[PDB]
């Protein structure tokens, strides 16, 4: 008589209360939706990061009786036990929108059992692995502790049934344990990308999405050193009642690479209202200001008729598809010359690299302009007073002014056949850096014949940038079109947040986001909603490139009013992406677990027998 | 509005290297000045308001009687 | 952010007749933790990384007079 | 298409005094019932119709009226031109 209705949740991964990857976000943005559903019956569990944890967590004393209700008493007692046996953990709220309650397991306080545990594991599978793996040891210590905690909860609790959700292989040890100990909880496992999948497109090259049906079973994990780890991931995936990934495209790798068609898909929501005067028109002007002092001396074109394009995020040169972008771009320049077009594109690249801060050449620009601005402004409020005064008494440029204007202009001259740079920084390894190398090869040097300009800002943007004075969320609202033509991207929060900000974006059907979006919008109405999905799965690499160039040309060749109606449709799409809607997909998977584990209790609750073979099936 | 154009114009010239009052503006100015003329030899008033007992109100009669 | 929120809630009440939310406390309490001094660590006497710190005349004087 | 681009034309030539009123009340009631999206679109259609009210287009009739007047005063004179 375990309760299915009023039941409990335990979500685990290594990124609870400490940033390590993107999962820290997903779990975090998800918080307030999931906390509203469950209030005090939801608990994030994860390994304690003794450094960051104190800034992240409101530390609480679980020992007081007020620390849990009479209904939830069991967890208190599970913890009592859990300290009794010399395991130590931090209990408290996570200091994030939602205040979700958290359990943080001091993995040092159990490194004692390490040997017996690292042991019990391959002896529940195959052969062990070098001590040269600080990662899996922690993965394991964590899993065993968590398993242990769930046992005790299931031991002491009998009111509620317990759903234990697990994110990514590192927190997936607990899973084999729970099957092989047959403990009274139901488990869900979400992979945010396959482990095999990361390695295969690492350097190179296998028509990944093409020749992976046809890939060496184990040997491939073997050759990469990933073998013991693949096995945990594989072990994790198969042990859980429910197996999930974040995007349709990631469930294609999941199926063939870990051998289980995921019972569903948990695509990542955002809290939209954390994003939503004209913002676009205003941030654009702050960009404009940097473009002015960047192209100083040789400013041949109309910023009134200039479009901003950007790619941004961790510097994965080929996965992030920065290769295709710089490429599609040179081609776009070509087309634009021929059609003798009057438009100009400045394309930005906001991917962080090894640097020595800003080129002197660049700081002079955003100095001399800030300078010209002041003078122009001083000279004009002077004109103001002289004019107004004349007017008010009835019945322009002084010499002093000309002298200073003429200086500000000289100050701005371009050092003789010197061209607007393609970086804004001093590059630690300039002659090798992948991005500059590509830009060099396709020969975009911001020549005034070029209609496409290239600027590469090898740093995440921060608002008090002396050169580009914007928060990245400001820089985005500011641009016109985001270009994220990815190869490997299990979700890709960039295109998502870009869209949520009401900016049109180009994505790809091999992007977690792109896949989800394709499978959402009716194919054709995509382009007009301001999402361009570029096929990078079924087309020749060169075919795709030409398709990105098509979409680009289409965007340039658009009336101000067209651009606007598009933008508007992308604002309208923002509502599809809020947790409130993506969050139902988590409820679908848990309810799967709650069924598959307690089928007769289920058939008794719903009053009838529903299909369990897959997530949506049951609803 | 006239002067902030003049701004834009100067600043655009400068950043673009290698009567700035465009006669659209020149007009609207010529206009707001005319709007200020004082109707034939009438003087700036000595009250801001439509007084009631205009004629017998003490503060006024004394201003007039000292011809200010 | 917390105060213009209070603003709206207050003004709205007033305008209809006849303060700190939880969400707010959570974030304030974070901003404060963010600010802690790394344990008997003292406010610096320079604001920069000094190329020749141990020799620089000014720091040397400040050190000697123990401020 | 009038309804979408922002112009409700209430029929007051043909219909009753009174049957016009119920048609005004219609258009209003119809308008209220829009969600705040449907609305922002309607406003976008309206502003787009601005381009048809410009003198820069409307003037061409004043251009015709003047031409016809010349034709008419100097008929064969015109025929040559
Ligand atoms: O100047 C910047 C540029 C990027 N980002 C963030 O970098 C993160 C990385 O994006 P994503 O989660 O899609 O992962 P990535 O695509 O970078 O691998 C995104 O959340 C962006 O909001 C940022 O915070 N500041």
């Amino acid at each position: 008589s375990r309760d299915l209705q009023n039941h409990l949740l335990f979500e685990t991964a290594t990124e609870v209360a400490n940033r390590v990857g993107g999962i820290y976000s997903v779990l975090k943005s998800k918080a307030p939706i999931t906390v509203a559903q469950y209030k005090d019956h939801y608990h994030l569990i994860g390994p304690l990061n003794k450094a960051t944890y104190q800034n992240e967590v409101d530390i609480l004393d679980w020992k007081k009786p007020e620390a849990f209700s009479d209904e939830m008493r069991p967890v208190q007692h599970a913890l009592q036990t859990m300290e009794s046996r010399g395991v130590h953990f931090v209990y408290g709220r996570w200091l994030i929108e939602g205040a979700p309650k958290v359990i943080l397991f001091d993995l040092d306080s159990v490194r004692g059992y390490s040997n017996e545990w690292k042991g019990d594991l391959w002896s529940l599978v195959g052969i062990p692995s070098p001590e040269n793996d600080f990662e899996t040891n922690d993965a394991i210590l964590l899993g065993y502790t968590v398993a242990w905690f769930l046992g005790e909860v299931a031991h002491l609790d009998s009111q509620h049934a317990i759903v234990a959700h697990f994110h990514e292989w590192l927190a997936g040890v607990a899973l084999p344990l729970c099957r092989k100990r047959r403990i009274d909880v139901v488990t869900i496992f979400t992979t945010h990308a396959t482990l095999l999948g990361r390695y295969l497109c690492a350097s190179g090259s296998f028509d990944f999405y093409n020749c992976l049906e046809s890939v060496d079973v184990d040997h491939e994990a073997g050759r990469f050193g990933i073998y013991h780890r693949y096995c945990i991931e594989r072990a994790a995936a198969h042990s859980a009642d429910v197996f999930t990934t974040v995007s349709q495209i990631t469930a294609f790798e999941a199926e063939h690479l870990l051998k289980r068609k995921p019972d569903g898909i948990l695509p990542n929501g955002l809290n939209v209202i954390k994003f939503q005067q004209n913002l676009h028109a205003l941030k654009k002007e702050k960009i404009n200001d940097f473009v002015r002092g960047h192209f100083h001396g040789c400013f041949d074109f109309d910023l009134d008729n200039t479009l901003y394009f950007f790619i941004a995020g961790r510097y994965e040169y080929k996965n992030k598809g920065a290769d295709m972008f710089i490429e599609a771009l040179a081609r776009l320049n070509y087309r634009l010359k021929v059609s003798g077009s009057k438009k100009t594109v400045v394309a930005f690249i906001v991917m962080p690299a090894k640097n020595n801060s800003f080129t002197v050449e660049a700081l002079k620009g955003q100095a001399e302009v800030r300078a010209l601005e002041n003078t122009v402004h001083e000279v004009t409020t002077s004109i103001g007073k002289r004019i107004f005064d004349h007017a008010i008494r009835y019945p322009l440029l002084k010499s002093s002014d000309k002298v200073m204007l003429k200086r500000r202009i000289l100050a701005l001259r371009r050092p003789e056949g010197q061209l607007p740079p393609i970086v804004t920084h001093n590059m630690v390894d300039d002659a090798n850096d992948l991005i500059l190398n590509k830009i060099r090869q396709v020969q975009l040097f911001n020549s005034p014949s070029d209609r496409v300009k290239m600027i590469f800002h090898p740093e995440f943007l921060n608002a008090n940038n002396p050169i580009l004075g914007l928060d990245y969320d400001e820089f985005v609202r500011g641009c016109h079109l985001g270009v994220f033509p990815s190869y490997y991207e299990p979700w890709g929060y960039t295109p998502a947040e870009c869209t949520v900000m009401g900016v049109p974006s180009i994505t790809t059907n091999v992007s977690g986001f792109g896949s989800y979006m394709e499978d959402l919008i009716e194919t054709n109405q995509a382009k007009d909603y301001g999402i361009y999905i570029v096929d990078r799965r079924f087309k020749a690499p060169d075919e795709s490139v030409e398709q990105l160039v098509d979409y680009m040309e289409e965007f340039v060749k658009k009336t101000r009013r067209q651009r606007i109606n598009q933008r508007n449709a992308t604002e309208a799409l923002s509502d599809l992406l809020d947790w409130k809607r993506m969050g139902l997909e988590y409820v679908k998977a848990r309810q799967l677990a709650l069924r598959r584990g307690y089928p007769d209790q289920f058939r008794e609750l719903v009053g009838e027998e529903l299909n369990d073979s897959n997530m949506d099936a049951l609803a | 509005e006239v002067t902030t154009s003049i701004g834009k114009r100067i600043f655009d010239h400068a950043i673009r290297y290698p009567e700035l009052l465009k006669s659209s503006d020149k007009v609207m100015l010529k206009r707001r000045i005319l709007a200020l003329r004082r109707p034939e030899g009438q003087l700036p008033p000595i009250v801001t308001h439509n007084m009631v007992d205009d004629a017998n109100d003490l503060i006024l009669n004394k201003i007039r009687q000292v011809q200010l």
